[PDB]
């Protein structure tokens, strides 16, 4: 009926079995956990002794690509976007060595209890 | 440093290190407490017995599980260098049982032992939310999960008159319970005031007494309660509500339990929750309460200061020393709790700004839920053929030709 | 091109939010303006918003 | 030195069973000498001694015997304020045996609660 | 024995001083009161022991675990056991079980178990 | 469940009957019980019939 799903995790092995086995098309970034591995390389269409190698020594930016859009699989690097996501993640040590932050109490409680959410 | 060459000084990424989680590993005798000790102590400025950081203080955070006694002679130094540690004996603190959820309420008072657990977890729940929808009235979204404030001894109460109590069928009136003097009882509610002596049961037509429907059946349960609500060396829950200075803590002084374990008293970078004294049965219900109210903490605070297009200002990290003893692999209901807590540290805790340090002499025997997510490691000697092989096969590949040197470090 | 995203982070509204010279705009709904009414759910749905709970139902 | 020995097949005594002239005793307790009172057990072991049995047990059996023992408790022990059921004091098992046959066979009915008649 | 050490323990924590009476317990035949597989036969048994053994340190208490069956052994109270001191094991399981739990079971010293004499 | 139970009732019952000297009976002791009544009172609680008039007791 003209529906298709790009279905984006980083925890491949905490997704449902049933939507995962039907995608014809995989672009495989560096997947570090061995569990995430080992079900990526059961799913992939193709895994002959150059597939199932390469996962966890890919680089930054670089991506495998295997499925029916290509005839030979292969790693690819691929340009940064521009403009970029707004990807925020807290740098721990960054934040520290800023003196002393004294958050509101008050507020969080507050949104604790449901009140303000 | 480096073992190659003792004058190149060895330097980490902090924020590709702290920010993570990390995992030290090690053998008894390898002296993996001294490794967190020192890093501990490089993270928060301390040097020589020293504190750089004396004139303004830094934004560090910490917080050591010491199931042991060992850390608190690691940063306590002279008061001349304006450093404090929140040391927290808690078995000589304030930590009420008003603040647990389902799972902890349920390990510390009901045992899946024994059978009819079903009726046994439905009455309590049914108990602990109508007192806590009781004693606080102006709150409106009240769950079994609530932290607010409710009696132990009322639920007692409750579930000793149910299990005693007695419904009268005489027609004309209706099917309420009747107390022994033959005044009815018009509501339920009453039950939670105190214990009531109820009619006997009798089957002729002027009385025809009929028993209730949970009537003897928590026998065993009011004499687990009772042996729970009696012991002085549980006294931390503020469990024993007669006492006028164990009532006194209500909802109210929340906000002032919060602050004493994130050293908000009034400045603190090192928290040391010295978990010694706590009688091992419930070790693991504290942690879980411990680890949920921070983590809490923290996603509350993150959703709030999104709003403001900001980030959070107070990460935390937190050290789980002996961890095989309450998250291990092959556990039943007790270290339910415990686990169910730090999995969602260990998943879930990158975007509000929680890090974990899994400390343990045995990671065969540490959940690999929680292990398989930390991404760098600290990897002292080890001893165990089954725990080099488990170690081996969680490191980056890169890593692998290396990870032989584990046996031979020293 | 038809593409709709489920984003849970909010972190991709940088990426199709461009100058307004170049004549393309991304319909980026959030809590403030989405507007899903309640009557287009079905049995599940409703029981699941107004009658499921943590206790029994009487 | 202190050293306590759990046995369950005997032996072991004469390992340290030497001469009386070189000062040495040992604390063999046996049936014959152990004095092990039965109100220092808490609420399971009491259960499990008295009330625990192969046939099934009653709605009034573990409820009777928990009162009485508890009244008993409280009678033979003034001085002491918080009396339970788990509380390591003395009290009489023939006066709990007594109460509970005297129990066993009652000849007066209700008679509302009036607590004269 | 644990809560007498206990109390003690707490009031030499007021001097500043710890247990100087220190016990060691001695259990013969540990599978016979301990074993893993186990339902309400003795349960009142294992967790008296597993407090000590979970727990003793602290007070100035100590444990030793005699048996010549491990494998019947509850796991929760040998896993605790820093020393081992091990003699000729016939049977598999018990080399197995042994094997996984001592803090050096290097191959040397994993082949040297049934050849001791 | 229900079987077993009232089997074990049973031949507990009837070994307390036949051998009224000994005390400590119970169902793994190895002394004289009859069968047949033991069959007899399963048959009889399959066909059991309690009386409900009211004011007589229910026997």
């Amino acid at each position: 009926y003209g529906l298709s799903l790009m279905v984006v995790s980083q925890r491949p092995s905490e997704v449902s079995d049933t939507i995962l086995s039907q995608c014809n098309n995989f672009i495989n970034l560096r997947l570090t956990n061995i569990n995430d591995q080992n079900y990526i390389k059961n799913l992939l269409p193709d895994n002959s002794r150059s597939i199932s190698e390469i996962l966890p020594t890919l680089g930054a930016g670089e991506c495998l690509v295997v499925g029916d859009s290509t005839p030979i699989p292969s790693i690819v690097k691929l340009e940064l976007p521009n403009p970029e996501p707004r990807s925020q993640s807290i740098k721990f040590h960054k934040k520290w060595s800023e003196s002393w932050r004294t958050p509101s109490f008050e507020e969080v409680i507050m949104r604790w209890r449901k009140e303000n959410g | 440093n480096l073992a190659q060459n003792e004058e190149v000084s060895f330097t980490l990424d902090g924020d590709k290190f702290f920010s993570k989680h990390v995992a030290v590993v090690g053998s008894t005798g390898s002296g993996k407490s001294c490794a967190v000790a020192k890093i501990l102590q490089n993270v928060v400025g301390i040097n020589d017995a020293r504190n750089i950081n004396k004139s303004d203080k830094k934004n560090s955070h910490i917080i050591i599980f010491d199931i042991h006694s060992e850390y608190k002679s690691a940063f306590e130094i002279d008061k001349n260098e304006d450093f404090n540690l929140n040391y927290l004996d808690v078995e000589k603190l304030k930590l009420p049982y008003w603040l647990m959820n389902s799972e902890e309420l349920e390990t510390l008072f009901i045992e899946s032992n024994e059978q009819n657990s079903h009726n046994q977890v439905s009455q309590f729940k049914r108990a602990v939310v109508l007192n806590k929808e009781k004693y606080n009235p102006e709150f409106k979204k009240i769950t079994y999960d609530s932290p607010v404030y409710f009696n132990i001894n009322e639920v007692f109460n409750y579930i000793y008159n149910l299990n005693e109590e007695v419904i009268n069928k005489i027609e004309g009136e209706p099917s309420l319970p009747k107390l022994s003097n033959g005044e009815l009882v018009e509501n339920r509610q009453i039950y939670f005031n105190e214990k009531l002596e109820f009619t006997s049961s009798n089957t002729s037509k002027a009385t025809k007494a009929s028993n209730g429907p949970f009537n003897g059946e928590f026998n065993r349960f009011l004499s687990r309660f009772e042996t729970k609500l009696t012991d002085k060396r549980l006294e931390f829950l503020l469990l024993n509500q007669d006492v006028e200075e164990n009532s006194k803590y209500r909802t109210e002084h929340f906000e002032d339990i919060l602050k004493q374990f994130m050293g908000y008293l009034d400045r603190s970078n090192v928290s040391i929750i010295d978990l010694s004294g706590i009688p091992f049965e419930v070790l693991s219900i504290t942690i879980s309460l411990i680890s949920r109210l921070i983590f809490d903490f923290a996603f509350h605070y993150s959703k709030l200061q999104h709003q403001k297009d900001e980030l959070n200002d107070i990460p935390f990290m937190i050290v789980c020393e002996e961890a095989h003893n309450y998250i291990p692999r092959t556990g039943g209901i007790e270290f339910k709790a415990a686990k169910k807590s730090i999995e969602r540290i260990a998943k879930e805790g990158r975007k509000y700004g929680l890090s974990l340090m899994v400390v343990s002499q045995r990671p065969s025997e540490v959940s690999d839920t929680i292990l398989s997510q930390c991404n760098n490691f600290i990897n002292l000697r080890l001893t165990n053929i089954n725990d080099q092989n488990y170690i081996k096969n969680l490191l980056p590949d890169n890593s692998r030709s290396i990870s032989e040197i584990l046996p031979t470090l020293g």
